[PDB]
């Protein structure tokens, strides 16, 4: 059985389903994950491949690889889970407590070995997946943590936003690894974070006011914005076209798509709650799923 | 033994969760009642119809284990005062909805942070909730020494983290609070969760909380050091903290989670119950104050009420004051019969104010240690321990004491007095009208006599306490001025107070006092030198005393006679609080006034600000003649 | 157990005493505090001038003795009322001085008796006491239910005891405690030692001091009989009255020599052990009631307030109230539904104001009770149980319950009722509003749905009690009228009180109510026959509803449903007291108003004199719409 | 929920502005809606909200012999006093050209729908005397393009010094209520011993009709007003500024007063305690206008150079009745 707050949805290049959702009010509140072979099936739990029940709530989490599934927990432990041999079942392979509140965000840097993990508990933190270890911890921020996001191709560098108002690019070379980055006046607060999948000189952010931007690092200067939301922009998705197209979704329930200058291609109000995640599928480039704490799958087409 | 909670942000089963800690040693539970991430939504449609249910049963746990166990958290995403306004509506209404949550359940604290400067709608919010109803949670603001922006790694190239020091800046979150707690008009039901930190800031910083409410210091696993064996212990300056905190009497709070992998939680709680076992025991003057910490006494009216036979008993028990007195009398005796004229010289020895004895018998023994001659009067005014005393002299004391049932500003003494002894004396020395009393005494004392006291002297010191000043405050009566409450000074063991300038000599009385003219009133000014910023909330009283020559008795904490519990200190508020900033003086004055009825005191503050002159005309408060 | 003391008038020697008679069971001692035979003089030399002591020392006892032991009494030869000056003064005088030296001592009570008709004086002494310092002794008056010269031997020839009855004369003893209580302005401080004589008077003489505050009823030995084998007991009609006085709690004090020189004093106290031991056990409502008897409660705000948690916990253990619900239910669905269409029929059932759900499982089980089948929604305005309900519909219930979150006046339903069910009732029945509440909510009953309850009616009585006028007066707080404590009611057990006549129904509502215009404001006149001589202080209010057909639930006493404690009495108090005579007609008048936003009772008495209109346009005392 | 007296009226109908300002607003809103060829044929509906005894269905029916239009009048009002007035206007003089309804505006079931409301539900600090709630309970009957006059107004407030006005504050201490309770409401006040410490600045605005999708008439609000002067503060005089139509106001604003205008004096919110401000520091006030469904009221803090108590929590001294 199934918590009804469905928090990640994530496609495997070969085309499964990794689901991610927490139970958020009730009796118990715990976290579960999910693997659909069949995506179409979601998310129903007898006609699912794998799923097991985690300690605590799933804030976020990322695919290590091909079997791996990394996890940000309520509990202040990052987890990684192993899938089966077999894949039939989803098996602990560390759950390390070094957070002091909630992780918020994970993401699995470049070249697979190691990750990043943001908390509440204003503190990120590299991690040796091989090692089990935290190699290095960061009190940069003010405030909670939102978003953590390594780039595309270089595994020393990565985004990061908080409450405290601050973007900031990272890299682990240099003495001083963050510098401060982001729009000239200081505006409203960074609530998500993409790298451009082609041009990795390029990322786009959501506010806290339904506002998606797209930055420059060479100019450390706003390029172009627009108003996509009625309220905070939650996640940002880029297609995997060679042009790519980028999903926004929201506390207002809905989804947008939009092109390279941030215009409007589509949208869905298919949500009757927040939108928590979406994930373009690896075969079908024009369909998109996303999930919310509707506990509604939505496969979308996408002109 | 401390009383501890655990901090967790993380609840899966509540029931769970719950007993572990409790296996663990904590006394209580830091929890959220609602999901930490669980973000409602109170206006937009659809988020808005969300299904419930909106979070877990009160039937999870009985009535008594929510009363007593556990302390409520606001969610962490709750945000009154941010710059969106549909945040700041949610936040409004989701603050709202989880502290009448709180309430319904019935739980004894709830914790909010002040995280940031600007809080004034999140106490807007909080000021409402206060005033509907009545529900009986205490709320704890959870604040730190140092706020997070002044904490964090010096790690951004194009943003470093400012090195010069500025003493204002790292007073940053005492104001916070302070503006916080003045916004919400000092409700006393606003309490301090203090966050300690891994680095603690400098003195001045934590002084700075000095007489602020803490109800609570909130310790992270992260700050413990490792000891050789691989437990958790804290810094020397922690410790330092630890026993400032456990002398003011608070709850502490573990938060974080298991930095010291080799053993369990308990090992934080077995170094707090380790540090509290190893503190100083309880001096005999702290065992006697242990349930009187600003605690608020109306002064006895000494003259027009008559003391109560166990008021009597209480401070009998002093086991300074009368070996003092005795010493006392002892010294002057000899310096008065010299050894040829011992078995000739017959000293008469009054004793003014008698109550059950105790100074008659302490004459009697300074008697036979001088070994010299001694005919005593016993005067008391008060015909209830005339009763004791008079059953004395029947049984014990025989002729050699006469017992005499009067007002000594009354009695017409059959012969003059050698020595005249008395302790007619208050906390602010002269504040039972000791002055008036022996003046009119004195015209049977012989032209050489003495007395026993010689003379005393008041002294003051500014403090700052906002606990105080409430307890003031909520001493409003029906069917009186509604402010005074503010105009008469109270006897209390002050205890959640820092004092801002050393004491100073305020008024001084000498007996026998043969000023050609005798004028007990007085007019005095005072500079105190203040060298922190700070918050000036009134005026603590002591006195010194010499009653012979060297012999002396004091409540000035600097030459505090030690043992001596027979007098607290005395407080002397101001209606309204008077901010004082760092290399500021204070100025204050004090007048004594009479007429034939009544004494009384009037005060007023000058610099750095004026208050209202106080108590004007003994409008408030008077001490009877 | 009983608490008892013993009364003396002949100490020798206190420790002796003190210890002689806590050996034989008693919790106390009543003794003299000076001699009784020893008359001082205060102004005429030389008698003035008798050496001391005055009596004797307070050191023969510890403070907590005196604290808790001994009761003082005044010197029997102290007549303040005298028709002889000098001794009027000396009296006075040595009253203030007993009086004085029983607080000095922190004597708990001190004894003064109520012998004659005329005490002003005696009352403006101890009056003046009173308002002296703050002291905190009991004054217990000594008074008799038969006057001396009601009950001595008629063997004057020329003085006979006059024969014919008078229903007046006999309660003579009453006025004088009466006057002198109100000579002190009721005091708090002044309660009653009724002294039990050999012979009782009538009831009705009894009965005249129901609802006074009784501390002590005084036992003489020379009314207790002899048994069988020699020892001590009471005449049946003595026992009564000893029950009577266990039920109201009181202490007791045997006074007189031992009069079965067979036995020790012990055997007395035995009898009366014997007596508290063999009365009937406390019922479950008692039980229930034990801690609150006489304390005053601000009713409900039932729709401005949201109930706390441990509100709902306390009254869903009620023994009756549900099942006496679920077998309304039941009742109803066989009557709506024939066997023929038994599982062709689905009632929709509405739990209006659903709390944590005990209606809602009542419904459940009258359903598979009556083998009928039903939809179920349960409304409830208070967010806070709606979560306890919401848990249970997921937990248990399932999609047959329908939770909804709001007021029964808001919500639009998505279907129509065959029976709305609610328990929305107060003391008085209708002060919560349920008349309103079902009123709005009626429109989605279908044509031929039934409510239940289908009526309600409440009732008053009008009641003597001086410990509950007293309870009201206190009620006094600042910033608001002075006065508005009386002009509110309060949800009170009832218990040191008298009910002067039957209870007479006041309001009445029906549901579902399809007047044409529909007004919920009432004004009615009650007429209350009195048969007594007392003073009106109150109307005790109780109610009685129909949940269907011949199910009731009743808190008038004549019907009250046994076992159920949801529901104490409703008090309404009047800002005086007012005087009635036997035979005499108490008319009162109530009405119950309303506007959009607030609903309120006013009422007055008219007969046998007017009070003021209390509670004019809800000046004191709304209830929130 | 209380009536006005027929003195208040009669002093109040003496104002030489505010009516010809209103008239002037119906004229060229008339104009404006109904074209010269529709002239004869256009007959607008003019619905008063409030229209005590009459003087601003008289300056409509001026608009309209002014305008040469054809309208017809619903004179609306819940003092049922003054509808004793309207009903005698409307028999002798009016004739069914007027039809005089007592009610609540909130509840009245309109015939038919508006294209023009008409009312002065003002106060000294526009929206205290609770026009919008009012003007929203009604809008269901004005016309999809209807026209309310006014069309908006918007308060103002300014950081003032004076003690006399302090200490008429502070007499007005009461038996039987908090003793501060004074200081905790506002007050009418032709101000006049008293020292304006920074130029007015805009408080709340309110805009007519209002169709935003969801109402919502609370409001918070946060004011920094520099200061140059050394000084005490003791209270934020408030004034107001509305739009009748266009370019059809009128101000009570010292600045941007309407001449002649003598229906409103400034109002008054003190603080339970003066606040020394200096040279060249900032006041800062944080004002929130809060409801229920039975009451309305204003909440206020300082909280700079130093915070002062928040004031009126919860509508515990003053609300406005619904
Ligand atoms: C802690 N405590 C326990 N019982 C108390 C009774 C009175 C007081 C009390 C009340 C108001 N003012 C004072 N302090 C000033 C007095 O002058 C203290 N002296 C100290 C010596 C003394 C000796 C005999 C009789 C009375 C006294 C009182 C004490 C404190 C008590
Ligand atoms: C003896 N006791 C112990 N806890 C109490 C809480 C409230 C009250 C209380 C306060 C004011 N008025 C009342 N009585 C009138 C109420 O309508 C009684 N009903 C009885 C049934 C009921 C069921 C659920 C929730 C509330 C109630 C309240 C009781 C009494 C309590
Ligand atoms: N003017 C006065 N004349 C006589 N007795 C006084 C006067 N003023 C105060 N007293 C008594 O002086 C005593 C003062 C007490 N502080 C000392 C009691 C006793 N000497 C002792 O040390 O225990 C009280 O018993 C008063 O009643
Ligand atoms: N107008 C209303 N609409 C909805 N609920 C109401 C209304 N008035 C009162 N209530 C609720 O009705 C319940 C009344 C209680 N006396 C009964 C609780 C529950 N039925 C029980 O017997 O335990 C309370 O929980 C109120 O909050
Ligand atoms: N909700 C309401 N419904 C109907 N009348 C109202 C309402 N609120 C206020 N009024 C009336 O509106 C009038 C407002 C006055 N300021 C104007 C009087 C008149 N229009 C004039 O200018 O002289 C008063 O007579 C109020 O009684």
């Amino acid at each position: 059985c199934m918590e009804r707050q469905l928090e990640a949805a994530r496609y495997r290049s070969d085309g499964a389903l990794l689901l991610g959702a927490s139970s958020l009010s009730g009796r118990c509140w715990a976290g579960s994950l999910w693997l659909f072979k069949d995506p179409c099936a979601a998310p129903n739990e007898g006609f699912c491949s794998a799923g097991v029940q985690t300690e605590a709530g799933v804030a976020d989490l990322t695919w290590v690889g091909e079997r791996g599934i990394l996890v940000a927990s309520d509990s202040g432990a990052v987890e990684l889970w192993e899938l089966d041999e077999n894949e039939t079942l989803i098996v602990s392979k560390f759950c390390k407590y070094e957070h002091d509140d909630i992780v918020s965000t994970v993401s699995v840097l470049s070249s697979g070995t190691q990750a990043v993990s943001g908390s509440k508990d204003i503190c990120i933190k590299v991690w040796d997946l091989a090692q089990q270890v935290v190699l290095s911890s960061y009190r940069a921020h003010a405030a909670q943590v939102t978003c953590v996001a390594a780039s595309p191709h270089k595994d020393s560098v990565f985004l990061s936003c908080s409450e405290d108002n601050r973007i900031l690019l990272w890299d682990t070379r240099c003495p001083k690894p963050a510098s401060q980055i982001g729009c000239s006046a200081p505006g409203y607060l960074p609530t998500s974070l993409a790298w451009h999948p082609q041009q990795s000189e390029v990322f786009v952010f959501g506010d806290e006011n339904g506002t998606v931007s797209l930055v420059d690092t060479k100019s450390t200067s706003c390029v172009l914005s627009s108003a996509v939301h009625s309220q905070c922009v939650t996640g940002l998705v880029f297609s995997p076209h060679s042009v790519p197209f980028l999903a926004s979704l929201s506390e207002d329930c809905s989804l947008a798509v939009l092109d390279s200058s941030l215009s409007e291609l589509f949208r869905s109000q298919a949500h009757r709650d927040f939108v928590r995640d979406a994930t373009w599928s690896p075969l079908n480039h024009s369909l998109l799923t996303t999930v919310g704490w509707d506990h509604q799958v939505v496969h979308h087409v996408v002109p | 033994r401390v009383s501890s909670g655990r901090d967790l942000n993380c609840v899966p089963e509540i029931a769970d969760t719950l007993g572990a800690v409790a296996k663990q040693g904590f006394d209580f539970l830091c929890m959220p009642v609602f999901h930490p991430r669980f973000k409602r939504e109170f206006i937009q449609e659809p988020a808005k119809n969300r299904p419930g249910p909106q979070t877990r049963s009160d039937l999870l746990l009985s009535g008594r284990d929510w009363n007593t166990l556990i302390v409520g958290k606001l969610s962490p995403w709750i945000r009154p005062d941010s710059k969106v306004e549909k945040i700041r509506r949610n936040s409004e209404a989701a603050m709202l909805q989880e502290l009448n949550f709180g309430a319904y359940l019935g739980l004894p604290a709830f914790l909010l942070p002040l995280n940031q400067e600007d809080n004034t709608n999140l106490a807007r919010v909080l000021t409402n909730h206060i005033h509907t109803g009545h529900h009986s949670s205490m709320f704890w603001m959870r604040v730190p020494l140092v706020a997070p922006e002044d904490l964090r790694d010096d790690i951004i190239e194009n943003a470093p983290t400012t090195h010069t020091e500025e003493y204002s800046g790292e007073e940053k979150t005492w104001m916070w609070w302070h503006n916080f707690r003045t916004l919400c008009d000092y409700s006393k039901r606003i309490a301090v969760a203090l966050e300690i930190g891994a680095d603690l800031p400098s003195n001045h910083v934590i002084d700075r909380w000095l007489g602020e409410p803490i109800k609570a210091a909130i310790l992270p696993t992260s700050i413990f050091l490792t000891n050789k064996k691989g437990f958790p212990v804290l810094s020397k300056m922690h410790q330092r903290l630890i026993f400032r905190l456990l002398k003011l009497e608070v709850q502490f709070i573990i938060t974080g989670t298991n930095h010291h992998s080799e053993k369990e939680f308990c090992s934080y709680l077995q170094y707090l119950e380790y540090l509290s076992q190893n503190r100083p025991p309880p001096n005999a003057y702290e065992l006697f104050a242990k349930g009187y910490e600003d605690y608020l006494q109306s002064p006895l009216q000494p003259l027009m009420d008559n003391l109560e036979s166990q008021t009597y008993e209480v401070f009998e028990k002093d086991p300074i004051k009368y070996s003092q007195y005795q010493q006392a009398i002892y010294k002057c005796l000899l310096d008065r019969v010299p050894e040829e004229e011992k078995d000739t010289n017959v000293q008469v020895l009054m004793v003014l104010g008698a109550g059950r004895g105790p100074l008659v018998n302490a004459s009697l023994r300074a008697a036979k240690q001088a070994d010299r001659r001694i005919k005593l009067y016993a005067v008391e005014k008060n015909p209830n321990a005339v009763v004791t005393l008079e059953n004395w002299q029947f049984e014990e004391w025989g002729s050699q004491v006469t017992v005499v049932s009067s007002d000594m500003r009354e009695w017409v003494a059959p012969e003059k007095a050698d020595i005249i002894v008395s302790e007619l004396l208050g906390s602010f020395a002269d504040n039972e009208l000791s002055p008036e009393c022996l003046d009119g005494a004195q015209h049977f004392l012989k032209d050489d006599g003495v007395s026993i006291p010689g003379e005393y002297t008041s002294f003051l010191a500014p403090i700052s306490s906002s606990k105080l000043y409430n307890e003031v405050r909520a001493c409003r009566e029906k069917d009186r001025d509604p402010e005074a409450q503010f105009e008469m000074p109270y006897v209390v063991r002050l205890h959640n107070f820092h004092q801002l300038s050393a004491p100073q000599p305020c008024f001084t009385f000498s007996h026998p006092n043969r000023d050609p003219m005798i004028d007990n009133n007085r007019y005095c000014t005072l500079e105190f030198p203040v060298e922190v910023n700070t918050v000036l909330h009134g005026f603590a009283g002591y006195f010194e005393t010499v009653l012979y020559q060297d012999i002396t008795l004091s409540i000035r904490p600097e030459t505090h006679s030690p043992g001596m519990f027979s007098w607290f200190p005395i407080l002397f508020p101001i209606k309204q609080p008077i901010t004082v900033r760092e290399g500021q003086t204070i100025c204050v004055r004090f007048w004594r006034c009479s007429n034939s009825k009544k004494v009384w005191y009037e005060w007023a503050v000058t610099a750095p600000v004026c208050s209202a002159i106080h108590n004007p005309t003994g409008r408030s408060y008077t001490i009877g003649l």
